[PDB]
Protein backbone atom coordinates (compact mmCIF):
# COMPACT_ATOMS: atom_id res chain seq x y z
CA UNK A 1 0.00 0.00 0.00
CA UNK A 2 2.66 2.38 -1.16
CA UNK A 3 4.36 0.37 -3.88
CA UNK A 4 2.18 2.24 -6.24
CA UNK A 5 -0.82 2.05 -3.99
CA UNK A 6 -2.80 4.67 -2.37
CA UNK A 7 -1.95 7.16 0.27
CA UNK A 8 -2.20 6.01 3.58
CA UNK A 9 -1.49 2.85 5.37
CA UNK A 10 2.00 3.76 5.99
CA UNK A 11 0.08 4.42 9.15
CA UNK A 12 -0.80 0.72 9.47
CA UNK A 13 2.83 -0.27 9.24
CA UNK A 14 3.67 2.25 12.02
CA UNK A 15 0.99 0.80 14.25
CA UNK A 16 2.31 -2.70 13.99
CA UNK A 17 5.98 -1.74 14.50
CA UNK A 18 5.05 -0.15 17.74
CA UNK A 19 3.00 -3.32 18.55
CA UNK A 20 6.23 -5.30 18.06
CA UNK A 21 7.22 -3.48 21.03
CA UNK A 22 6.67 -5.80 23.98
CA UNK A 23 6.60 -3.75 27.05
CA UNK A 24 3.81 -1.83 25.46
CA UNK A 25 2.73 -5.28 24.48
CA UNK A 26 2.69 -6.10 28.24
CA UNK A 27 0.45 -3.16 28.89
CA UNK A 28 -1.60 -4.07 25.83
CA UNK A 29 -2.06 -7.41 27.53
CA UNK A 30 -3.39 -5.56 30.51
CA UNK A 31 -6.42 -5.70 28.31
CA UNK A 32 -6.99 -9.13 26.35
CA UNK A 33 -6.21 -12.16 28.55
CA UNK A 34 -8.99 -11.72 31.10
CA UNK A 35 -10.77 -9.92 28.28
CA UNK A 36 -11.69 -12.70 25.90
CA UNK A 37 -15.09 -13.22 27.52
CA UNK A 38 -14.98 -9.73 29.01
CA UNK A 39 -15.82 -8.10 25.75
CA UNK A 40 -19.02 -9.83 26.81
CA UNK A 41 -19.07 -7.80 29.97
CA UNK A 42 -19.52 -4.71 27.87
CA UNK A 43 -22.98 -5.71 26.77
CA UNK A 44 -24.00 -5.96 30.42
CA UNK A 45 -24.34 -2.24 30.52
CA UNK A 46 -25.48 -2.13 26.89
CA UNK A 47 -28.38 -4.18 28.11
CA UNK A 48 -28.52 -2.61 31.58
CA UNK A 49 -29.00 0.68 29.82
CA UNK A 50 -31.29 -0.88 27.26
CA UNK A 51 -34.34 -1.33 29.43
CA UNK A 52 -34.40 2.11 30.94
CA UNK A 53 -34.84 3.49 27.51
CA UNK A 54 -38.29 1.92 27.62
CA UNK A 55 -38.93 2.78 31.26
CA UNK A 56 -38.55 6.35 30.20
CA UNK A 57 -40.05 5.89 26.76
CA UNK A 58 -43.36 4.52 27.95
CA UNK A 59 -44.29 7.20 30.46
CA UNK A 60 -42.36 9.80 28.48
CA UNK A 61 -42.08 10.01 24.76
CA UNK A 62 -38.77 11.72 24.00
CA UNK A 63 -40.41 15.11 23.31
CA UNK A 64 -37.38 16.22 21.30
CA UNK A 65 -37.18 18.82 18.51
CA UNK A 66 -33.74 20.45 18.58
CA UNK A 67 -30.42 20.07 20.16
CA UNK A 68 -32.74 21.54 -1.59
CA UNK A 69 -29.39 23.29 -1.21
CA UNK A 70 -27.90 22.38 2.18
CA UNK A 71 -28.21 19.47 4.61
CA UNK A 72 -29.53 21.73 7.33
CA UNK A 73 -33.29 21.78 7.91
CA UNK A 74 -35.70 22.47 10.80
CA UNK A 75 -34.66 19.29 12.69
CA UNK A 76 -37.52 16.83 12.11
CA UNK A 77 -36.55 14.22 14.74
CA UNK A 78 -38.43 12.29 17.50
CA UNK A 79 -37.98 8.74 17.58
CA UNK A 80 -41.11 6.78 16.70
CA UNK A 81 -40.11 3.27 17.87
CA UNK A 82 -36.76 2.71 16.16
CA UNK A 83 -34.54 5.61 17.17
CA UNK A 84 -34.91 4.57 20.81
CA UNK A 85 -32.10 2.12 20.20
CA UNK A 86 -30.11 4.88 18.57
CA UNK A 87 -30.48 7.71 21.01
CA UNK A 88 -28.93 5.76 23.87
CA UNK A 89 -25.51 6.56 22.56
CA UNK A 90 -26.42 10.21 22.59
CA UNK A 91 -28.12 9.31 25.79
CA UNK A 92 -24.76 8.11 27.02
CA UNK A 93 -23.29 11.09 25.12
CA UNK A 94 -21.32 12.37 28.02
CA UNK A 95 -19.55 11.25 31.08
CA UNK A 96 -21.04 14.43 32.48
CA UNK A 97 -24.80 13.93 32.54
CA UNK A 98 -26.89 11.20 30.97
CA UNK A 99 -30.43 11.13 29.67
CA UNK A 100 -31.07 14.89 29.84
CA UNK A 101 -32.51 15.31 26.38
CA UNK A 102 -35.61 17.32 27.25
CA UNK A 103 -34.99 20.80 28.35
CA UNK A 104 -37.63 23.39 29.16
CA UNK A 105 -39.70 21.18 31.49
CA UNK A 106 -41.66 24.40 32.20
CA UNK A 107 -42.01 23.85 35.96
CA UNK A 108 -44.74 21.28 35.66
CA UNK A 109 -42.57 20.44 38.57
CA UNK A 110 -44.13 17.09 39.44
CA UNK A 111 -43.39 15.90 35.97
CA UNK A 112 -40.18 17.73 36.82
CA UNK A 113 -39.62 15.46 39.79
CA UNK A 114 -40.36 12.28 37.97
CA UNK A 115 -38.17 13.01 35.14
CA UNK A 116 -35.26 14.08 37.16
CA UNK A 117 -35.32 11.23 39.47
CA UNK A 118 -35.41 8.76 36.72
CA UNK A 119 -32.61 10.33 34.77
CA UNK A 120 -30.51 10.72 37.84
CA UNK A 121 -30.79 7.10 38.58
CA UNK A 122 -29.71 6.17 35.20
CA UNK A 123 -27.20 8.72 35.67
CA UNK A 124 -26.11 7.13 38.66
CA UNK A 125 -26.26 3.70 37.76
CA UNK A 126 -25.16 3.98 34.30
CA UNK A 127 -22.43 6.16 34.84
CA UNK A 128 -20.81 4.96 37.70
CA UNK A 129 -21.65 1.84 38.53
CA UNK A 130 -21.02 0.45 35.19
CA UNK A 131 -18.16 2.71 34.39
CA UNK A 132 -16.00 1.82 37.40
CA UNK A 133 -17.42 -1.70 36.52
CA UNK A 134 -16.05 -1.67 32.96
CA UNK A 135 -12.81 -0.68 34.05
CA UNK A 136 -12.71 -2.88 36.89
CA UNK A 137 -11.66 -5.85 34.87
CA UNK A 138 -9.25 -3.53 33.15
CA UNK A 139 -7.68 -2.80 36.48
CA UNK A 140 -7.76 -6.15 38.11
CA UNK A 141 -5.97 -7.08 34.94
CA UNK A 142 -2.93 -5.16 36.08
CA UNK A 143 -3.50 -6.17 39.61
CA UNK A 144 -3.30 -9.75 38.41
CA UNK A 145 -0.71 -9.19 35.76
CA UNK A 146 2.23 -8.46 37.93
CA UNK A 147 0.91 -10.55 40.81
CA UNK A 148 1.64 -13.79 39.06
CA UNK A 149 4.71 -12.44 37.40
CA UNK A 150 7.15 -11.99 40.30
CA UNK A 151 6.17 -15.48 41.33
CA UNK A 152 7.26 -16.58 37.89
CA UNK A 153 10.47 -14.70 38.57
CA UNK A 154 10.58 -16.15 42.05
CA UNK A 155 11.36 -19.49 40.53
CA UNK A 156 14.31 -18.29 38.54
CA UNK A 157 15.80 -15.26 40.23
CA UNK A 158 15.08 -16.09 43.86
CA UNK A 159 15.28 -19.84 43.88
CA UNK A 160 17.54 -21.67 41.47
CA UNK A 161 17.11 -24.90 39.47
CA UNK A 162 15.92 -28.20 40.72
CA UNK A 163 15.75 -28.17 44.45
CA UNK A 164 12.19 -27.13 45.31
CA UNK A 165 14.05 -25.44 48.10
CA UNK A 166 14.18 -21.80 49.05
CA UNK A 167 18.00 -22.13 49.13
CA UNK A 168 19.58 -19.70 51.36
CA UNK A 169 19.55 -21.21 54.86
CA UNK A 170 21.29 -24.24 53.69
CA UNK A 171 23.64 -22.19 51.56
CA UNK A 172 24.99 -19.87 54.35
CA UNK A 173 25.30 -22.77 56.62
CA UNK A 174 27.66 -24.65 54.37
CA UNK A 175 30.74 -25.15 52.20
CA UNK A 176 30.88 -22.46 49.83
CA UNK A 177 27.51 -22.13 48.22
CA UNK A 178 28.06 -19.38 45.53
CA UNK A 179 29.38 -21.65 42.84
CA UNK A 180 26.54 -24.23 43.10
CA UNK A 181 25.02 -22.67 40.02
CA UNK A 182 28.04 -23.49 37.92
CA UNK A 183 27.73 -27.26 38.23
CA UNK A 184 24.86 -28.97 40.03
CA UNK A 185 21.99 -27.04 38.45
CA UNK A 186 23.53 -25.73 35.24
CA UNK A 187 20.74 -26.29 32.77
CA UNK A 188 23.02 -25.16 30.00
CA UNK A 189 25.32 -27.90 30.98
CA UNK A 190 22.38 -30.38 30.91
CA UNK A 191 21.76 -29.36 27.35
CA UNK A 192 25.49 -29.71 26.78
CA UNK B 1 36.34 2.63 71.29
CA UNK B 2 38.66 5.15 69.70
CA UNK B 3 38.35 8.79 70.66
CA UNK B 4 37.15 9.96 67.26
CA UNK B 5 34.10 7.79 66.72
CA UNK B 6 31.79 9.81 68.95
CA UNK B 7 31.57 12.82 66.62
CA UNK B 8 29.42 11.00 64.10
CA UNK B 9 25.98 12.57 64.45
CA UNK B 10 22.44 11.44 63.66
CA UNK B 11 22.57 11.91 59.88
CA UNK B 12 24.66 8.79 59.56
CA UNK B 13 22.54 6.53 61.80
CA UNK B 14 19.57 6.65 59.50
CA UNK B 15 21.29 6.57 56.07
CA UNK B 16 22.85 3.32 57.14
CA UNK B 17 19.43 2.06 58.06
CA UNK B 18 18.38 2.75 54.48
CA UNK B 19 21.14 1.55 52.20
CA UNK B 20 19.58 -1.83 51.40
CA UNK B 21 21.31 -3.66 48.49
CA UNK B 22 19.63 -7.00 48.24
CA UNK B 23 21.80 -8.74 45.67
CA UNK B 24 20.76 -12.28 46.55
CA UNK B 25 19.90 -13.86 49.89
CA UNK B 26 19.41 -11.04 52.40
CA UNK B 27 20.38 -7.38 52.33
CA UNK B 28 23.62 -8.12 54.12
CA UNK B 29 27.13 -6.79 54.28
CA UNK B 30 29.12 -5.73 51.22
CA UNK B 31 26.82 -2.85 51.76
CA UNK B 32 28.17 -2.08 55.17
CA UNK B 33 31.68 -2.03 54.02
CA UNK B 34 31.10 0.48 51.30
CA UNK B 35 29.30 2.79 53.58
CA UNK B 36 31.83 2.27 56.32
CA UNK B 37 34.85 3.31 54.38
CA UNK B 38 33.19 6.41 53.08
CA UNK B 39 32.08 7.21 56.60
CA UNK B 40 35.66 7.03 57.84
CA UNK B 41 36.69 9.58 55.36
CA UNK B 42 33.89 11.89 56.35
CA UNK B 43 34.71 11.43 59.95
CA UNK B 44 38.35 12.64 59.86
CA UNK B 45 37.49 15.84 57.95
CA UNK B 46 34.88 16.58 60.61
CA UNK B 47 37.79 17.28 62.93
CA UNK B 48 39.46 19.25 60.17
CA UNK B 49 36.38 21.45 60.50
CA UNK B 50 37.30 22.11 64.15
CA UNK B 51 40.13 24.44 63.06
CA UNK B 52 37.49 26.87 61.71
CA UNK B 53 34.60 28.04 64.02
CA UNK B 54 32.28 29.77 61.51
CA UNK B 55 31.45 26.49 59.87
CA UNK B 56 30.59 25.07 63.31
CA UNK B 57 28.34 28.09 63.95
CA UNK B 58 26.57 27.20 60.72
CA UNK B 59 26.37 23.55 61.52
CA UNK B 60 23.85 23.75 64.27
CA UNK B 61 21.92 26.13 62.01
CA UNK B 62 21.94 24.23 58.75
CA UNK B 63 18.73 22.36 58.36
CA UNK B 64 16.93 25.36 59.73
CA UNK B 65 18.96 27.72 57.54
CA UNK B 66 17.77 25.94 54.48
CA UNK B 67 14.27 25.61 55.76
CA UNK B 68 14.00 29.21 56.66
CA UNK B 69 14.99 30.34 53.29
CA UNK B 70 12.56 28.15 51.51
CA UNK B 71 9.70 29.24 53.69
CA UNK B 72 10.68 32.81 53.43
CA UNK B 73 11.23 32.72 49.77
CA UNK B 74 7.88 31.52 48.79
CA UNK B 75 5.93 33.67 51.13
CA UNK B 76 7.64 35.76 48.62
CA UNK B 77 6.94 34.25 45.14
CA UNK B 78 3.24 33.84 45.51
CA UNK B 79 3.60 37.46 46.51
CA UNK B 80 4.22 38.62 42.95
CA UNK B 81 0.97 37.41 41.66
CA UNK B 82 -0.80 38.28 44.82
CA UNK B 83 -0.05 41.90 44.46
CA UNK B 84 1.22 42.92 41.02
CA UNK B 85 2.59 46.59 41.33
CA UNK B 86 2.42 49.91 39.40
CA UNK B 87 -0.99 50.69 40.98
CA UNK B 88 -1.17 52.52 44.29
CA UNK B 89 -3.23 50.09 46.35
CA UNK B 90 -4.25 49.52 49.97
CA UNK B 91 -4.14 46.16 51.77
CA UNK B 92 -6.87 45.12 49.35
CA UNK B 93 -9.40 42.80 50.97
CA UNK B 94 -11.07 42.54 47.51
CA UNK B 95 8.60 29.43 65.01
CA UNK B 96 9.35 32.28 67.40
CA UNK B 97 11.67 34.23 65.04
CA UNK B 98 9.82 33.72 61.76
CA UNK B 99 6.68 35.41 63.00
CA UNK B 100 8.62 38.50 64.05
CA UNK B 101 10.25 38.75 60.64
CA UNK B 102 6.88 38.45 58.87
CA UNK B 103 5.37 41.15 61.01
CA UNK B 104 8.17 43.60 60.32
CA UNK B 105 7.92 43.18 56.57
CA UNK B 106 4.18 43.60 56.81
CA UNK B 107 4.54 47.34 57.44
CA UNK B 108 6.87 47.48 54.45
CA UNK B 109 7.48 50.00 51.77
CA UNK B 110 4.31 48.70 50.08
CA UNK B 111 7.11 48.06 47.74
CA UNK B 112 10.40 48.59 49.63
CA UNK B 113 9.55 45.42 51.55
CA UNK B 114 9.32 43.57 48.17
CA UNK B 115 12.80 44.79 47.34
CA UNK B 116 13.92 43.65 50.81
CA UNK B 117 12.53 40.21 50.24
CA UNK B 118 14.56 39.83 47.09
CA UNK B 119 17.63 41.01 48.90
CA UNK B 120 17.41 38.50 51.74
CA UNK B 121 16.58 35.71 49.36
CA UNK B 122 19.91 36.11 47.58
CA UNK B 123 21.56 36.20 50.95
CA UNK B 124 19.36 33.45 52.21
CA UNK B 125 20.33 31.09 49.36
CA UNK B 126 23.98 31.84 50.07
CA UNK B 127 23.45 30.54 53.66
CA UNK B 128 21.96 27.36 52.14
CA UNK B 129 25.09 27.01 50.01
CA UNK B 130 27.20 27.48 53.09
CA UNK B 131 25.22 24.87 55.08
CA UNK B 132 25.66 22.45 52.18
CA UNK B 133 29.38 23.08 52.30
CA UNK B 134 29.36 22.65 56.07
CA UNK B 135 27.92 19.21 55.64
CA UNK B 136 30.34 18.30 52.80
CA UNK B 137 33.58 20.05 52.21
CA UNK B 138 36.90 19.61 50.41
CA UNK B 139 34.99 17.89 47.61
CA UNK B 140 35.94 14.77 49.47
CA UNK B 141 35.90 11.89 47.15
CA UNK B 142 33.18 9.33 47.63
CA UNK B 143 31.75 6.31 45.91
CA UNK B 144 28.29 7.72 45.19
CA UNK B 145 28.83 9.60 41.95
CA UNK B 146 25.15 10.50 41.45
CA UNK B 147 24.53 12.24 44.78
CA UNK B 148 27.19 14.90 44.97
CA UNK B 149 26.37 16.25 41.62
CA UNK B 150 22.66 16.21 42.15
CA UNK B 151 22.72 18.00 45.45
CA UNK B 152 25.00 20.75 44.35
CA UNK B 153 23.19 21.25 41.11
CA UNK B 154 19.84 21.65 42.86
CA UNK B 155 21.27 24.06 45.31
CA UNK B 156 22.77 25.97 42.35
CA UNK B 157 19.36 26.12 40.76
CA UNK B 158 18.00 27.54 43.98
CA UNK B 159 20.81 30.15 43.78
CA UNK B 160 19.60 30.82 40.24
CA UNK B 161 16.05 31.66 41.48
CA UNK B 162 17.76 34.48 43.27
CA UNK B 163 18.60 35.71 39.71
CA UNK B 164 15.02 35.96 38.41
CA UNK B 165 14.22 38.55 41.01
CA UNK B 166 17.64 40.01 41.71
CA UNK B 167 16.69 42.67 39.30
CA UNK B 168 15.05 40.27 36.93
CA UNK B 169 11.58 40.02 35.77
CA UNK B 170 8.40 39.23 37.56
CA UNK B 171 7.70 35.81 37.97
CA UNK B 172 9.66 32.74 38.66
CA UNK B 173 9.42 33.18 42.29
CA UNK B 174 6.87 30.61 41.30
CA UNK B 175 9.61 28.28 40.04
CA UNK B 176 11.42 28.46 43.33
CA UNK B 177 8.16 27.56 45.15
CA UNK B 178 7.65 24.55 42.92
CA UNK B 179 11.03 23.11 43.66
CA UNK B 180 10.85 23.70 47.44
CA UNK B 181 7.72 21.69 47.54
CA UNK B 182 9.49 19.06 45.35
CA UNK B 183 12.17 18.88 48.07
CA UNK B 184 9.43 17.47 49.98
CA UNK B 185 9.82 13.70 49.85
CA UNK B 186 6.58 12.19 50.81
CA UNK B 187 5.07 14.15 48.00
CA UNK B 188 8.19 13.01 46.26
CA UNK B 189 7.04 9.43 47.03
CA UNK B 190 3.72 10.11 45.42
CA UNK B 191 5.48 11.91 42.59
CA UNK B 192 7.35 8.67 42.11
CA UNK B 193 4.02 6.96 41.80
CA UNK B 194 4.49 8.31 38.34
CA UNK B 195 8.19 8.08 36.86
CA UNK B 196 9.85 4.74 37.74
CA UNK B 197 7.57 2.45 35.74
CA UNK B 198 7.00 5.52 33.59
CA UNK B 199 10.28 5.92 31.75
CA UNK B 200 9.11 3.82 28.81
CA UNK B 201 5.48 4.42 29.74
CA UNK B 202 5.49 7.90 28.36
CA UNK B 203 5.67 5.66 25.31
CA UNK B 204 2.41 4.06 26.30
CA UNK B 205 0.73 7.39 25.77
CA UNK B 206 1.28 7.31 22.05
CA UNK B 207 -0.53 3.97 21.92
CA UNK B 208 -3.79 5.80 22.11
CA UNK B 209 -2.39 8.74 20.16
CA UNK B 210 -1.95 6.24 17.39
CA UNK B 211 -5.00 4.14 18.31
CA UNK C 1 -18.47 12.54 24.32
CA UNK C 2 -15.90 12.13 21.58
CA UNK C 3 -16.07 12.70 17.85
CA UNK C 4 -19.46 14.45 17.78
CA UNK C 5 -18.47 17.38 15.61
CA UNK C 6 -21.32 17.27 13.11
CA UNK C 7 -24.64 18.26 14.44
CA UNK C 8 -27.84 18.57 12.44
CA UNK C 9 -27.61 15.17 10.72
CA UNK C 10 -31.13 16.00 9.44
CA UNK C 11 -32.59 12.51 9.94
CA UNK C 12 -30.94 11.03 6.91
CA UNK C 13 -31.12 8.44 9.58
CA UNK C 14 -29.11 5.74 7.85
CA UNK C 15 -26.24 8.12 7.56
CA UNK C 16 -27.43 8.82 11.09
CA UNK C 17 -26.84 5.21 12.04
CA UNK C 18 -23.45 4.96 10.47
CA UNK C 19 -22.16 8.03 11.98
CA UNK C 20 -23.35 7.30 15.41
CA UNK C 21 -22.09 3.85 15.53
CA UNK C 22 -18.70 4.84 14.45
CA UNK C 23 -18.40 7.69 16.88
CA UNK C 24 -19.72 5.62 19.69
CA UNK C 25 -17.11 3.05 19.12
CA UNK C 26 -14.42 5.55 19.21
CA UNK C 27 -16.19 6.84 22.08
CA UNK C 28 -16.05 3.65 23.64
CA UNK C 29 -12.76 2.57 22.82
CA UNK C 30 -11.04 5.78 23.08
CA UNK C 31 -12.49 6.86 26.12
CA UNK C 32 -12.49 4.04 28.21
CA UNK C 33 -10.47 1.60 27.19
CA UNK C 34 -7.52 3.76 26.80
CA UNK C 35 -8.35 6.01 29.65
CA UNK C 36 -8.55 3.32 32.34
CA UNK C 37 -5.50 2.00 30.30
CA UNK C 38 -3.47 5.20 30.75
CA UNK C 39 -4.05 5.25 34.26
CA UNK C 40 -3.57 1.72 34.75
CA UNK C 41 0.17 2.01 34.87
CA UNK C 42 -0.37 5.00 37.08
CA UNK C 43 -2.23 2.80 39.50
CA UNK C 44 -0.23 -0.34 39.37
CA UNK C 45 2.53 2.08 40.19
CA UNK C 46 1.09 2.56 43.64
CA UNK C 47 0.08 -1.01 43.82
CA UNK C 48 3.72 -1.86 43.24
CA UNK C 49 5.16 1.02 45.17
CA UNK C 50 4.19 -0.01 48.61
CA UNK C 51 4.23 -3.72 47.76
CA UNK C 52 7.99 -3.85 47.60
CA UNK C 53 8.39 -1.32 50.34
CA UNK C 54 7.19 -3.18 53.45
CA UNK C 55 9.39 -6.02 52.28
CA UNK C 56 12.24 -3.56 52.35
CA UNK C 57 11.10 -2.69 55.85
CA UNK C 58 10.65 -6.36 56.60
CA UNK C 59 14.38 -6.74 56.54
CA UNK C 60 15.05 -4.03 59.05
CA UNK C 61 12.04 -3.65 61.30
CA UNK C 62 10.80 -7.23 61.37
CA UNK C 63 13.99 -9.19 61.07
CA UNK C 64 17.23 -7.82 62.41
CA UNK C 65 20.82 -7.90 61.08
CA UNK C 66 22.70 -10.85 59.80
CA UNK C 67 20.82 -13.98 60.54
CA UNK C 68 18.68 -14.65 57.47
CA UNK C 69 16.34 -15.84 60.16
CA UNK C 70 12.85 -14.71 61.01
CA UNK C 71 14.00 -14.42 64.65
CA UNK C 72 11.26 -14.80 67.03
CA UNK C 73 10.81 -18.53 67.65
CA UNK C 74 14.35 -18.91 68.63
CA UNK C 75 14.23 -15.71 70.64
CA UNK C 76 11.24 -16.65 72.93
CA UNK C 77 12.65 -20.03 73.39
CA UNK C 78 15.89 -18.81 74.87
CA UNK C 79 18.10 -16.83 77.23
CA UNK C 80 17.03 -13.40 77.15
CA UNK C 81 16.73 -12.34 73.57
CA UNK C 82 15.86 -8.57 73.81
CA UNK C 83 19.39 -7.32 74.12
CA UNK C 84 20.75 -9.29 71.12
CA UNK C 85 20.58 -6.09 69.11
CA UNK C 86 23.01 -4.34 71.40
CA UNK C 87 25.96 -6.63 70.68
CA UNK C 88 25.82 -9.43 68.12
CA UNK C 89 24.28 -7.49 65.25
CA UNK C 90 25.12 -3.89 66.12
CA UNK C 91 26.12 -2.51 62.77
CA UNK C 92 27.06 0.73 64.43
CA UNK C 93 29.44 -1.21 66.52
CA UNK C 94 30.86 -2.86 63.34
CA UNK C 95 31.59 0.58 62.02
CA UNK C 96 33.05 1.39 65.42
CA UNK D 1 -51.88 27.18 25.95
CA UNK D 2 -50.47 25.32 22.94
CA UNK D 3 -46.98 24.05 23.81
CA UNK D 4 -45.13 23.11 26.99
CA UNK D 5 -42.52 25.76 26.38
CA UNK D 6 -42.84 29.04 28.29
CA UNK D 7 -40.55 31.82 29.57
CA UNK D 8 -38.92 29.53 32.19
CA UNK D 9 -40.49 30.57 35.52
CA UNK D 10 -38.09 28.75 37.87
CA UNK D 11 -36.15 29.69 41.06
CA UNK D 12 -36.45 27.47 43.86
CA UNK D 13 -38.31 28.96 46.81
CA UNK D 14 -37.42 26.44 49.56
CA UNK D 15 -38.35 23.10 48.01
CA UNK D 16 -36.45 22.88 44.73
CA UNK D 17 -33.19 23.14 46.65
CA UNK D 18 -33.44 19.40 47.21
CA UNK D 19 -34.16 18.95 43.54
CA UNK D 20 -31.50 21.07 41.92
CA UNK D 21 -28.66 19.13 43.49
CA UNK D 22 -28.99 16.49 40.86
CA UNK D 23 -28.68 19.17 38.23
CA UNK D 24 -26.13 20.57 40.57
CA UNK D 25 -24.31 17.27 40.25
CA UNK D 26 -25.38 17.33 36.58
CA UNK D 27 -21.95 16.73 35.25
CA UNK D 28 -18.73 15.06 36.06
CA UNK D 29 -17.31 18.16 34.44
CA UNK E 1 -29.07 50.07 36.85
CA UNK E 2 -31.89 47.53 37.02
CA UNK E 3 -30.42 44.03 36.62
CA UNK E 4 -27.06 42.39 37.26
CA UNK E 5 -26.67 41.48 33.62
CA UNK E 6 -24.45 43.70 31.48
CA UNK E 7 -22.30 43.38 28.33
CA UNK E 8 -19.71 41.15 30.10
CA UNK E 9 -16.73 43.45 30.77
CA UNK E 10 -14.17 40.78 31.71
CA UNK E 11 -10.51 40.04 30.74
CA UNK E 12 -8.20 39.50 33.42
CA UNK E 13 -5.58 42.23 33.76
CA UNK E 14 -3.08 40.53 36.11
CA UNK E 15 -5.25 39.37 39.01
CA UNK E 16 -8.00 37.23 37.49
CA UNK E 17 -5.35 34.86 36.16
CA UNK E 18 -5.39 33.20 39.56
CA UNK E 19 -9.15 33.10 39.41
CA UNK E 20 -9.81 31.75 35.96
CA UNK E 21 -7.90 28.54 36.59
CA UNK E 22 -10.88 27.11 38.35
CA UNK E 23 -12.96 27.90 35.32
CA UNK E 24 -9.92 26.77 33.47
CA UNK E 25 -10.26 23.48 35.29
CA UNK E 26 -14.04 23.94 34.88
CA UNK E 27 -14.60 20.57 33.41
CA UNK E 28 -13.31 17.09 33.46
CA UNK E 29 -14.10 17.29 29.77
Amino acid sequence: MGLFVHEFFYSLLLFDLVYREETLLNVIKSVTRNGRPIILTAALALILVYLFSIVGYLFFKDDFILEETEQDKEHTCETLLMCIVTVLSHGLRSGGGVGDVLRKPSKEEPLFAARVIYDLLFFFMVIIIVLNLIFGVIIDTFADLRSEKQKKEEILKTTCFICGLERDKFDNKTVTFEEHIKEEHNMWHYLC
Amino acid sequence: VPSICEFLTKESKLRIYYTTERDEQGSKINDFFLRSEDLFNEMNWQKKLRAQPVLYWCARNMSFWSSISFNLAVLMNLLVAFFYPFKGVRGGTLALIASTILRLIFSVGLQPTLFLLGAFNVCNKIIFLMSFVGNCGTFTRGYRAMVLDVEFLYHLLYLLICAMGLFVHEFFYSLLLFDLVYREETLLNVIKSVTRNGRPIILTAALALIL
